[PDB]
């Protein structure tokens, strides 16, 4: 979350979307809004290739429970990550992702 | 001299030939041109030179997987006349395959057959390989053997087919199908040694370590099945087992004639390396309920017949020690009225790997035909589906528009009812 | 061998089908000049039910070219790919029928008819085993509706055995693009219940739907609509065209989805719609396939499947793909989805699997839904039909054509018993 102008857009999107259960998601939807987001923030202005691995994972209830970014990377790179930085960031993505709800709804009773 | 005609029907039929020719032309060392680089005799026949013209038909109304075949590796292997192909397929309709497009085929594969009758010697029978829920597979297949049956009226005829499964399904009106082609060719058939794609699935998934199988690693299980059924008529061994010998040990009755059937030792390289199957075990494997090509649990019936193949580095003894450890099981269970339930073959040429497969290089495996009452819940979910699509009579314009009647569809309901009665009339205890 | 006759009527027809024999002839490898430039031999296999060979090797699509009016006829011919039909195949007339069904169905509809029909003639005489054919018109528009129509009925009492399939495009819900819209859709699919084995409904808004939300297209032209329509006709008589592990004609698909004679309106689909921007995060799988093309959000008519139940589904799976995969996927949405399916119909999916996959893509299939949802067109299409006529409003052109009121009221009449039956199902 280190960009703040791209998950500011990105959490107005997925508002109407994470309301419903978990039941009637299906992450085909998803990317639309996700690739619509990139488009419209300061972050389309950005190397082609990074923005290439940035898509969506749907955890394993309520939409605001089961949304995470992936961002998989594969080949030589993939020596420094090693398959537990990907499972510590997502471990710590939770945690950023929830302190940004509680937030964006205090800021809107405000 | 002991020559044997093997028909394929349809697409499932011409694929599962295609492996079981590549698997003789292997085991037997023809090369797929037909060259050599006798035991050759009872499937393939000579040309004055080396060729060596397999002894089958390739029948199939819908010229793209004859063409397929017309045009692979094996081109040059069948004879171009006996791949007969039609114009437009029976499009899952038995009507179709039986009335309306087989009549325009069925005159030359007729012919066809008699040729290759006439260049046999001593004619054993017909391997007739089909699938129960297809167009040609079904309405075709019944209108051939019951012309077979007009013609050869005493030469036996084993169908290979491939039972509709339980679950997974590829067509919508499987039931009608498979019921209208139970009714014709059980008027018209000697046994037929059933499977199921579901079945052979999971043994693959279990067994092999395969999570994505294709319809080829099934057609290369089949053609093990069939190599195991015909290496007697190909190949020497301690116990000979004919066609005829199948018929008389598997068939109490003659409505009762659909043995399942399986094959133990599959297994992959790693696997295989690091087990030692022997006779007791692979007997043991060819019982086991989670073994069965065919998705029927065998402990909800009762065993009528076994026909034990065996092959490849296998001792008498051992087989009867592995026998007589099945009969004193108690989960396995035979009809009371069979207290002798087991047809044995014995035969001295290990199965053949063929390269690219993915069954292991054994020195002995064991091919079991099982007629059990456990296949009649598989005849009562097929009546049943048919019962409720019947109810609701749909699909049933496209049978009538094509030269049936609705008769035709009560009559095979009830005809299928009556083999219910029969099987659980021999299904019960005698008092 | 399984020669098609495809008939495009109409600036809609004419335009889709001039897109789907772009993608035709891109999938047979066949250069605009109607020249083979292709790489594999099953190009050539069955390039005989779509095209016919000419003297120098050049092949010559089996279409007729029909409208009303020579606009769409002379943008055809100028574009590219336009060098490509026989220039005897383009049977137009000058008035353009406005947007009047009787127009095209009862006073210019007869003569151009009659020379179409002449055309039509010559194709099928020529055609080795005639398969059947196929339609691509408009039931809101003019000589679309109209004369696709009159087309089907003659060529219907003329070959009743083979099989006429259309792939029309519907009213959409939300915004008309004709005044007199109700009325057309109205009279075309009177006619089209009794004359059509397989009528495949494609809405507008449904389309715009799909390319904003799903392909994120900024500007979506009629070229891209155009294109998703080419790629299901694509998908459907590619199965039917190239070798595959589950065959399937069209014939064997009517077979599969048309319980009762008059339930033949499909909803068709297309499984691998991405984004250019989401191409690189999507696995191209087929549970993703299956996912896909059974979302309410991916079906091409404006008709939500789960305010009804799937008669039948077909699955046109294209590319080299595992059977176990194809079939467990299957099953899995029947057992999620029981109530969304009917219970009379055990396995209410028909599978084909083909192993020629379109260009660019490795995997695709395409979804054919006979669903109980269509009612809902029919209902909509019905208000608006009767709230016109109750006030006889825009019916002096209809009338002042040849037609009559009792033909009104046969065809409102008609269209309620389709939607009773569906309802009934």
């Amino acid at each position: 979350l280190g960009q703040g102008d791209f998950i500011r857009h990105l959490m107005d999107l997925l508002k109407p979307e994470l309301v419903r259960p978990a039941t009637t998601l299906y992450q085909h939807n998803l990317t639309g809004i996700l690739e619509t987001a990139v488009r419209a923030t300061n972050a389309q202005f950005d190397s082609p290739e990074i923005l290439r691995r940035l898509d969506v994972r749907l955890l394993e209830d309520t939409g605001w429970d089961v949304f995470s970014l992936d961002y998989h990377v594969d080949g030589p790179i993939a020596t420094v990550f090693t398959r537990e930085c990907m499972s510590h960031y997502l471990r710590v993505f939770n945690f950023l992702w929830r302190a940004k709800r509680m937030e964006y709804i205090l800021t809107d009773i405000r | 001299m002991r020559e044997c005609i093997s028909i394929h029907v349809g697409q499932a039929g011409v694929q599962i030939g295609n492996a079981c020719w590549e698997l003789y032309c292997l085991e037997h060392g023809i090369q797929p041109d037909g060259q050599m680089p006798d035991s050759f005799n009872t499937f393939f026949s000579e040309t004055g030179a080396g060729k060596h013209v397999p002894r089958a038909v390739f029948v199939d109304l819908e010229p793209t997987v004859i063409d397929e075949v017309r045009t692979g590796t094996y081109r040059q292997l069948f004879h171009p006349e006996q791949l007969i192909t039609g114009k437009e397929d029976a499009a899952n309709n038995y009507a179709r395959g039986h009335y309306t497009i087989g009549k325009e085929i069925i005159d030359l594969v007729l012919d066809r057959i008699r040729k290759l009758a006439d260049q046999c010697t001593g004619l054993q029978g017909f391997l007739v390989f089909h699938s129960f829920g297809g167009g040609t597979g079904s309405g075709f297949t019944s209108l051939l053997m019951e012309r077979l049956s007009v013609d050869y009226g005493k030469k036996s005829k084993l169908e290979f087919s491939i039972y509709p499964a339980p679950q997974v399904s590829t067509a919508v009106v499987e039931p009608y199908n498979s019921i209208l082609t139970t009714h014709t060719t059980l008027e018209h058939s000697d046994c037929a040694f059933m499977v199921d794609n579901e079945a052979i699935y999971d043994i693959c998934r279990r067994n092999l370590d395969i999570e994505r199988p294709t319809y080829t690693n099934l057609n290369r299980l089949i053609s093990q099945i069939v190599s195991s059924i015909t290496a007697s008529l190909r190949f020497d061994g301690a116990l000979n087992v004919d066609l005829t010998d199948f018929q008389t040990n598997l068939v109490p009755y003659p409505r009762i004639h659909f043995p399942l059937a399986t094959y133990a030792p599959v297994i992959s390289a790693e696997k295989a390396y690091h087990e030692q199957l022997s006779v007791a075990e692979i007997t043991n494997a060819c019982f086991e309920p989670a073994n069965q090509m065919v998705k029927c649990d065998p402990r909800h019936g009762k065993y009528m017949a076994c026909c034990l193949l065996y092959r490849g580095d296998v001792v008498p003894k051992d087989v009867n020690a592995a026998i007589a450890t099945i009969k004193t099981k108690r989960s396995i269970q035979f009809v009371d009225w069979c207290p002798t339930g087991f047809k044995v073959g014995i035969n001295y040429q290990p199965p053949t790997v063929v390269p690219g497969g993915d069954l292991a290089k054994v020195q002995r495996a064991v091919c079991m035909l099982s007629n059990t009452t456990a296949i009649a819940e598989a005849w009562a979910r097929l009546d049943h589906k048919f019962d409720l699509m019947y109810a609701k009579r749909a699909f049933v314009h496209w049978y009538v528009g094509e030269g049936m009647e609705e008769g035709e569809f009560s009559e095979a309901r009830e005809d299928m009812a009556a083999l219910e009665k029969d099987y659980e009339e021999v299904g019960v205890d005698s008092v | 061998m399984r020669e098609i006759v495809h008939i495009q009527a109409g600036q809609c027809g004419n335009q889709i089908g001039a897109k789907f024999w772009e993608v035709i002839s891109d999938e047979h490898g066949i250069d605009p000049s109607g020249n083979y430039v292709g790489d594999s031999d099953l190009q050539l296999e069955r390039i005989s039910v779509y095209y016919n060979e000419a003297s120098s090797h050049k092949y010559v699509p089996r279409a007729i070219l029909v409208d009303l009016e020579p606009g769409t006829m002379d943008s055809v011919r100028s574009g590219a790919f336009g060098h490509l039909f026989r220039p005897d195949n383009f049977i137009f007339g000058q008035s353009g029928a406005g947007n009047n069904w009787a127009k095209g169905h009862y006073t210019e509809g007869a003569e151009l008819v009659d020379s179409v029909l002449d055309v039509v003639r010559k194709e099928c005489e020529n055609c080795d085993c005639l398969q059947g054919f196929q339609l691509t018109h408009s039931l809101g528009g003019g000589t679309g509706s109209g004369m696709g129509t009159l087309l089907i009925s003659k060529v219907r009492e003329e070959y009743p055995d083979r099989i006429m399939n259309t792939f029309s495009v519907v009213p959409s819900p939300k915004v008309s693009d004709t005044v007199v819209e109700p009325y057309n859709a109205t009279l075309s699919i009177h006619q089209l219940v009794e004359n059509t084995d397989e009528t495949y409904c494609i809405d507008n808004e449904a389309l715009y739907d799909i390319c904003f939300r799903t392909l994120k297209l900024a500007t979506p032209t009629y070229g891209d609509l155009n294109h998703l329509v080419s790629a299901t006709m694509s998908g459907v008589t590619t199965s039917l065209r190239f070798p595959g592990q589950l065959n399937a004609d069209l014939r064997k698909l009517a077979v599969n989805m048309v319980p009762f004679p008059r339930l033949h309106f499909f909803m068709p689909g297309f499984a691998p719609l991405t984004a250019r921007g989401s191409q690189q995060y999507r696995a191209l799988t087929v549970p993703e396939l299956t996912q896909q093309m059974f979302d309410a959000k991916n079906m091409m008519a404006a008709c939500d499947p789960r305010h009804g139940r799937y008669l039948t589904v077909a699955t046109v799976f294209r590319g080299r793909m595992s059977m176990k995969e194809v079939d467990e996927q299957m099953l899995a949405i029947q057992s999620k989805n029981s109530s969304y399916f009917v219970e009379w119909i055990p396995n209410n999916v028909k599978v084909a699997v083909c192993d020629i996959p379109p260009r660019g893509l490795k995997m695709s299939s395409t979804f054919i839904g006979n669903s109980t949802a269509i009612q809902e067109l029919f209902k909509r299409i019905s208000e608006q039909f009767t709230a016109m006529f109750r006030r006889k409003a825009f019916l002096h052109w209809y009338t002042g054509e040849g037609m009559d009121e009792m033909e009104f009221t046969e065809a409102e009449s008609n269209m309620n018993d389709l939607v009773s039956e569906y309802q009934q199902y």
